[PDB]
DNA sequence: CGCGCCCAGCTTCCAGCTAATAAACTAAAAAC
DNA sequence: GTTTTTAGTTTATTGGGCGCG
C-alpha cells in the first residue's frame, strides 16, 4: 500500500560544475521540494537519499563509494533539514567535506545498494546524473550495470534517468538505453538545464494517476464504453487536526456511538427512522427510502447528443471540471471509439452532452464533454493530457438572478487610457505561478515546532500586489485616467 | 437580470432588513363553486375541477416552498352562508373556508376531499367584497408586504355594478393586487360571460391600467405553470469592495454570487422509530488509545495536534490562532492582465461565480470599470486578481473577465489553482497509438452520429444558433423528487413511495427528433465498433 | 415580474 | 490606531422575529 | 481490510455607531 522512492545523486566532479546551479545544487533542491510536496498533501510514500561516486561509504554490504544519507522512510522535519545542509554553495563544500566526491564507482554495485533498500505496492528509482557513458572506460563494469539493471526491471523495479545538462548535450543512445525501464506504446523528456524544469519531470513520474471513478460511457442502453473520471485539480486544504493523549502526545482513536437516551443502549441503523416537517405534519419515512427517492438512473455518463462548443457559456461554472479517459482493462474496444469521438468532436468544435452520475443512488446532472486536444511543452512534458473535460452544467435552480442597473458605457477616450493602463501591467500567467499563503505558513509553523527552532519561518505572500513596481510601471497614466473619469469632489 | 421594480433592498443583509426581512405575503383564493362551474363541454373538464386543481397546484407549491406567505380560501355559489359581512338578505351564498393561514395538509385533504360542488350561484362581485374583507381585518395584527386576491370563475351567473367604485377604490387604498382566471383564454361563450367579462376588464384597466389586461388567465394555461415545484430561487447578498490597480487607482465595486450549488436548507432528522421524537436519539464520541485492550481517554487529557510527514506536532488552538496567516481583510486587487487563452477554462476552481459591477448609483465607479471592461474585451485579455472575502476567508487568486450584454456589462470573477492544487498526472498519447487509431469507416459513423444527435438548429435567418435542449433552464429534479414523495408521504402514510413522474423524465430527455434520427447512425457503430467486458 | 398565482 | 460592546428595524408596552454566507465538520461511498 | 475523497451537513457570523486603554 506505500511506494517506494530511492533518490540517487551523482557525485562526481561535473556534478558541482556550473547564474544558473551546479546539477548536484539542482537535484539536492529538487529532492527537498518533493519530500515538502509530499508533507503538504499527506502522502504515504517512503523516501530514500543515495549518493555515489562520493569518497565515504554507507551502505550495508560495504561497497565502495556509495553512501546512503537516508533510508526508505517516511518523509519529516530533520529528514528535509539533513538535505537543506546541501543546498547552495555553502552546502557543496559541505557536502564535499562530509563525504567527499569525484571517487570511482561502479553502476551494478550502485544498484545492489539501492534494490536492497527495497527489501529491508511500487519499487521506483530516480537517478540523478549529466554523465552519459559513465562506464564506457571499462567494458567489465559496463556489462554488469546492464545484468543488474535488467535483474531490477525484471524484479518489478522502475529506474527513471533524471538527465541533467552536459557540455555537448546528453546522449540516452550511449548508455542508460539500456539501463531505464521503458512502460513502452521518441516519448522521453528533453535533459534538464533547470530546476523548475527538473522539478515537474520528477514530480510526473513520481506520482501515479488515481482514478476518482471508473464508469460507464453510454451511447445507448446497447453500445457501452468504460472510462475513468479523473480530478487533475484538488483543493489544497489545511489537514484536519488530530487528537493526542497529554501526557505521552500519542495519537487517540474516537468512535462515534448513538443511544436510546433513556434506555442508554446501542441504536442500530434499523432502531431510528428519517423526519421531515412539513405544513404542520410529521413526515416520517425509512433510511432506505431516503436513498430510494434519491435514485434516477443508474451509475455512469448517459449520452445525450452533441452541442457545439459555442453554446457553452464560461461564465456558467459550477464547480471544478473532471477528466474522462479510457479504462481499456473493463470494456475491451472502449480506447477505439473513444478517439474516434475525440477526433471528431476536435474537428466539428462540438460537445458530448451527457446524463451523469456518479455513484448508486444519486440525482443526474447534465456535463458537457469538451474535447482536449494532446499537449507537450518545449521540455516533452504533456502539459495538457488527451481526453475529453467533464465540465458541469447548472440547473436552473444553480442560477442566480442579478439586481437591476443602468447600463453606463466609458468613451473611446477612456477605453483608450485603460488600454494604455492594461499594456502596462501585462504579464505571462501560469497556473503554477502563486502558492496558497494560508498552506504555506501553516507548514513553516510546524517545521519550527518539529525542530523546536522556536523561530517560524514568515511566508512570502506572492498573491499581494506589487504595488510600488505597478505605480512606477504606471507613472501618470493613473493621475490621466482619474482627469477623464473621476469629478474634482467625491 | 431581474426586472426595474425589484429594488436592491433585496440584495443587501441589514438587521432583520433586505434580505434578512420577511418577504411575507398575503393571498386569498376566492374561487366560485357555484351550479354553473360544474356545467362541462364533452371533451373537457368542468370549470370548477379546473380551478380546484389550479388551487391544489398552487396551495401544494406553497407548502414546499421556503415563504412564510399565508392563504384564505373563499367560496362563493355553496348552499349555505358562512361569512363576516353575512346580513340576512346580503352577501349570501358566500363561505369562507378558511382564514388567513399558513398553508397545510389539512387545508390541501379538504381541497380534495372536504371541498364539494353548490347547488347556488353568487355575486362574484360580492365575493371580492368579502375577500377584501378578509384581507382588511386580518392584515392588521401582522406584517405583510403584499396583498394579493386570486379569483376563479366562469362568469356565468348575474352580478350587481353598484359597488365598483367601492370595490376600486379599497383595492387602491389598500394595495390589493388582483387576477381572474377564467375556463376560457383571453387572447362561443354566453351573453352574460360577454358582459361580465367586459366589467373585469374595466376592473384590471382601472387597477393596472393598460397591463391589467395581461393579468387575466385561462385555467388551462394555469395548470401548465404550476405543474412543477417551485424552482429554488434566493437574493445573492450584495458585497462591497474596491478593485484596486496599484495603491492610487480605486474603483468602487458590488460583487454578487452568479452561480451556485443550490441546496434544500431542510434535511432529515434522524428520530426514534417508536417515539418519532428527536430528543430521544443522543451521540456520544469516546476516545481510546491505539495501543490494545481499548484504553479510554477523558476529555481533560487531551491536547491538539498535528502531522508533519512522519513527526507528530503538538499545537494548541490558542498557539495555531496567533502563529496563524493572517489576512489584511476584503479585497479585489489586480495583480495584472494577461492573453484569455493563457487563462484555461479547465483550470477554473472554486463552489461559486462571481458578477462584478460598478457601486449601486456610481456614475464614476459606472465608467471606470466599463474602461476596463471593454479594454480588456478589445484586447481579448483578462485580469488576474487577489480575491478575499472578509478579514477570516482564505485570500484567493482568480480571474476577471469581461461580459458585455445588452443592457448590462460587468467583470466575472472565477478562482483559479494553486500551485498545491494541481497534480498533472502524465496521460498516455492516443494519437501517438497505433493499436487504437479508428479506421476510416469508424471515423465516417462517428461523423454521421454526431449530425444525426446534434442538439442545435441554424438558419434562424439572425445568423444565430436555436439550442434544442437548454440544460440550464430545467429545474433540478431531485427536489421536484424530494417534494413529490414528501407530499405523498403527507397525504398517504400506509402507501409506498411513489414512481418518478413522467414529465420529470420528459425534461431530463432530449427531443424525440434527436432519438429518432440517432437509430441508424448508433445501429452502424455497434457493428464498427467491437465492445466486449474483460 | 411573474405575479400574485404565479410567484 | 486597534480591540470589545452594545443597538440595530419591524408589529395597534416589548419581545421574538430573519437569511445568505464561509469555514468546519461528520459520515459514507468507492478506489485501492 | 485500508485510505482517499466527496457529498452532505451543522454552525457562527453578519454593520457601524460608540466608548476605553
Amino acid at each position: 500500500g506505500r511506494d517506494s522512492l530511492i533518490f540517487l545523486v551523482d557525485a562526481s566532479k561535473a556534478m558541482f560544475e556550473s547564474d544558473e546551479l551546479t546539477p548536484f545544487d539542482m537535484s539536492i533542491q529538487c529532492i527537498q521540494s518533493v519530500y515538502i510536496s509530499k508533507i503538504i498533501s499527506s502522502d504515504r510514500d517512503l523516501l530514500a537519499v543515495v549518493f555515489y561516486g562520493t569518497e565515504k561509504d554507507k551502505n550495508s554490504v560495504n561497497f565502495k563509494n556509495i553512501y546512503v544519507l537516508q533510508e526508505l522512510d517516511n518523509p519529516g522535519a530533520k529528514r528535509i533539514l539533513e538535505l537543506d545542509q546541501f543546498k547552495g554553495q555553502q552546502g557543496q563544500k559541505r557536502f564535499q567535506d562530509m563525504m567527499g566526491h569525484g571517487s570511482d564507482y561502479s553502476l551494478s554495485e550502485v544498484l545492489w545498494v539501492c534494490a536492497n533498500l527495497f527489501s529491508d505496492s511500487h519499487k521506483r528509482i530516480m537517478l540523478f546524473t549529466n554523465e552519459d557513458n559513465p562506464h564506457g572506460n571499462d567494458s567489465a563494469k559496463a556489462s554488469r550495470a546492464r545484468t543488474k539493471a535488467g535483474d531490477l526491471r525484471d524484479t518489478g523495479i522502475f529506474l527513471d534517468l533524471m538527465h541533467l545538462k552536459k557540455p555537448g548535450g546528453f546522449d540516452i543512445s550511449l548508455f542508460y538505453r539500456d539501463i531505464i525501464s521503458i512502460a513502452e506504446d521518441r516519448v522521453h523528456f528533453e535533459e534538464s538545464s533547470k530546476l523548475e524544469d527538473l522539478l515537474r519531470k520528477v514530480r510526473a513520474k513520481e506520482t501515479r494517476k488515481r482514478a476518482l471513478s471508473r464508469l460507464k460511457l453510454k451511447l445507448n442502453k446497447d453500445i457501452v464504453i468504460s472510462v475513468g473520471i479523473y480530478n487533475l485539480v484538488q483543493k489544497a486544504l489545511k489537514p484536519p487536526p488530530i487528537k493526542l493523549y497529554r501526557e505521552t502526545n500519542e495519537p487517540v482513536k474516537t468512535k462515534t456511538r448513538t443511544f436510546n437516551t433513556s434506555t442508554g443502549g446501542l441504536l442500530l441503523p434499523s432502531d431510528t427512522k428519517r423526519s421531515q416537517i412539513y405544513g404542520s405534519r410529521q413526515i416520517i419515512l425509512e433510511k432506505e427510502e431516503t436513498e430510494e427517492l434519491k435514485r434516477f438512473d443508474d451509475p455512469g455518463l448517459m449520452l445525450m447528443g452533441f452541442k457545439p462548443l459555442v453554446l457553452l457559456k464560461k461564465h456558467h461554472y459550477l464547480r471544478p471540471s473532471l477528466f474522462v479517459y479510457p479504462e481499456e482493462s473493463l470494456v475491451i474496444g472502449s480506447s477505439t471509439l473513444f478517439s474516434a469521438l475525440l477526433i471528431k468532436c476536435l474537428e466539428k468544435e462540438v460537445a458530448a452532452l451527457c446524463r451523469y452520475t456518479p455513484r448508486r443512488n444519486i440525482p443526474p446532472y447534465f456535463v458537457a464533454l469538451v474535447p482536449q486536444e494532446e499537449e507537450l511543452d518545449d521540455q516533452k512534458i504533456q502539459v495538457t493530457p488527451p481526453g475529453f473535460q467533464l465540465v458541469f452544467l447548472p440547473f436552473a435552480d444553480d442560477k442566480r438572478k442579478m439586481p437591476f442597473t443602468e447600463k453606463i458605457m466609458a468613451t473611446p477616450e477612456q477605453v483608450g487610457k485603460m488600454k494604455a493602463i492594461v499594456e502596462k501591467l501585462r504579464f505571462t500567467y501560469r497556473s503554477d505561478s502563486f502558492e496558497n499563503p494560508v498552506l504555506q505558513q501553516h507548514f513553516r509553523n510546524l517545521e519550527a515546532l518539529a525542530l523546536d527552532l522556536m523561530e517560524p519561518e514568515q511566508a512570502v505572500d506572492l498573491t499581494l500586489p506589487k504595488v510600488e513596481a505597478m505605480n512606477k510601471r504606471l507613472g501618470s497614466l493613473v493621475d490621466e485616467f482619474k482627469e477623464l473619469v473621476y469629478p474634482p469632489d467625491y | 437580470m431581474h426586472h426595474h421594480h425589484h429594488h436592491h433592498h433585496h440584495h443587501e443583509n441589514l438587521y432583520f432588513q433586505g434580505v434578512r426581512s420577511g418577504n411575507k405575503a398575503a393571498v386569498v383564493l376566492c374561487m366560485d363553486v357555484g351550479f354553473t362551474m360544474s356545467n362541462s363541454i364533452p371533451g373537457i373538464e368542468s370549470p370548477f375541477e379546473q380551478a380546484k386543481k389550479v388551487i391544489t397546484m398552487f396551495v401544494q407549491r406553497q407548502v414546499f416552498a421556503e415563504n412564510k406567505d399565508e392563504i384564505a380560501l373563499v367560496l362563493f355559489g355553496t348552499d349555505g352562508t358562512d361569512n363576516p359581512l353575512s346580513g340576512g338578505d346580503q352577501y349570501q351564498n358566500i363561505t369562507v373556508h378558511r382564514h388567513l393561514m399558513l398553508p397545510d395538509f389539512d387545508l390541501l385533504e379538504d381541497i380534495e376531499s372536504k371541498i364539494q360542488p353548490g347547488s347556488q350561484q353568487a355575486d362574484f362581485l360580492d365575493a371580492l367584497i368579502v375577500s377584501m374583507d378578509v384581507i382588511q381585518h386580518e392584515t392588521i395584527g401582522k406584517k405583510f408586504e403584499k396583498r394579493h386576491i386570486e379569483i376563479f370563475t366562469d362568469l356565468s351567473s348575474r352580478f350587481s355594478k353598484s359597488q365598483l367604485d367601492i370595490i376600486i377604490h379599497s383595492l387602491k387604498k389598500c394595495d390589493i393586487s388582483l387576477q381572474f382566471f377564467l375556463p376560457f383564454s383571453l387572447g362561443g361563450i354566453t351573453e352574460q360571460q360577454k358582459e361580465g367579462l367586459e366589467i373585469v376588464k374595466m376592473v384590471m384597466i382601472s387597477l393596472e391600467g393598460e397591463d391589467g389586461l395581461d393579468e387575466i388567465y385561462s385555467f388551462s394555461e394555469s395548470l401548465r405553470k404550476l405543474c412543477v415545484f417551485k424552482k429554488i430561487e434566493r437574493h445573492s447578498i450584495h458585497w462591497p469592495c474596491r478593485l484596486t490597480i496599484g495603491s492610487n487607482l480605486s474603483i468602487r465595486i458590488a460583487a454578487y454570487k452568479s452561480i451556485l450549488q443550490e441546496r434544500v436548507k431542510k434535511t432529515w432528522t434522524v428520530v426514534d422509530a417508536k417515539t418519532l421524537k428527536k430528543e430521544d436519539i443522543q451521540k456520544e464520541t469516546v476516545y481510546c488509545l491505539n495501543d490494545d485492550d481499548e484504553t479510554e481517554v477523558l476529555k481533560e487529557d487531551i491536547i491538539q495536534g498535528f502531522r508533519y510527514g512522519s513527526d507528530i506536532v503538538p499545537f494548541s488552538k490558542v498557539d495555531e490562532e496567533q502563529m496563524k496567516y493572517k489576512s489584511e481583510g476584503k479585497c479585489f486587487s489586480v495583480l495584472g492582465f494577461c492573453k484569455s487563452s493563457q487563462v484555461q477554462r479547465r483550470f477554473f476552481m472554486g463552489n461559486q461565480v462571481l458578477k462584478v459591477f460598478a457601486a449601486r448609483d456610481d456614475e464614476a465607479a459606472a465608467v471606470a470599470l466599463s474602461s476596463l471592461i471593454h479594454a480588456l474585451d478589445d484586447l481579448d485579455m483578462v485580469a488576474i486578481v487577489r480575491y478575499a472575502y472578509d478579514k477570516r476567508a482564505n485570500p484567493q487568486v482568480g480571474v476577471a473577465f469581461p461580459h458585455i450584454k445588452h443592457n448590462y456589462e460587468c467583470l466575472v470573477y472565477v478562482q483559479l489553482p494553486f500551485m498545491e492544487d494541481l497534480r498533472q498526472y502524465m496521460f498516455s498519447s492516443l494519437k501517438n497509438s497505433k493499436k487504437y487509431a479508428p479506421t476510416e469507416a469508424q471515423l465516417n459513423a462517428v461523423d454521421a452520429l454526431i449530425d444525426s444527435m446534434s442538439l442545435a438548429k441554424k438558419d434562424e435567418k439572425t445568423d444565430t444558433l436555436e439550442d434544442l435542449f437548454p440544460t440550464t433552464k430545467i429545474p433540478n429534479p431531485r427536489f421536484q423528487r424530494l417534494f413529490q414523495c414528501l407530499l405523498h408521504r403527507a397525504l398517504h402514510p400506509r402507501e409506498p413511495l411513489p414512481p418518478i413522474q413522467q414529465h420529470i423524465w420528459n425534461m431530463l430527455n432530449p427531443p424525440a427528433e434527436v432519438t429518432t434520427k440517432s437509430q441508424i447512425p448508433l445501429s452502424k457503430i455497434k457493428t464498427l465498433f467491437p465492445l466486449i467486458e474483460a | 415580474k411573474p405575479r400574485g398565482l404565479f410567484s
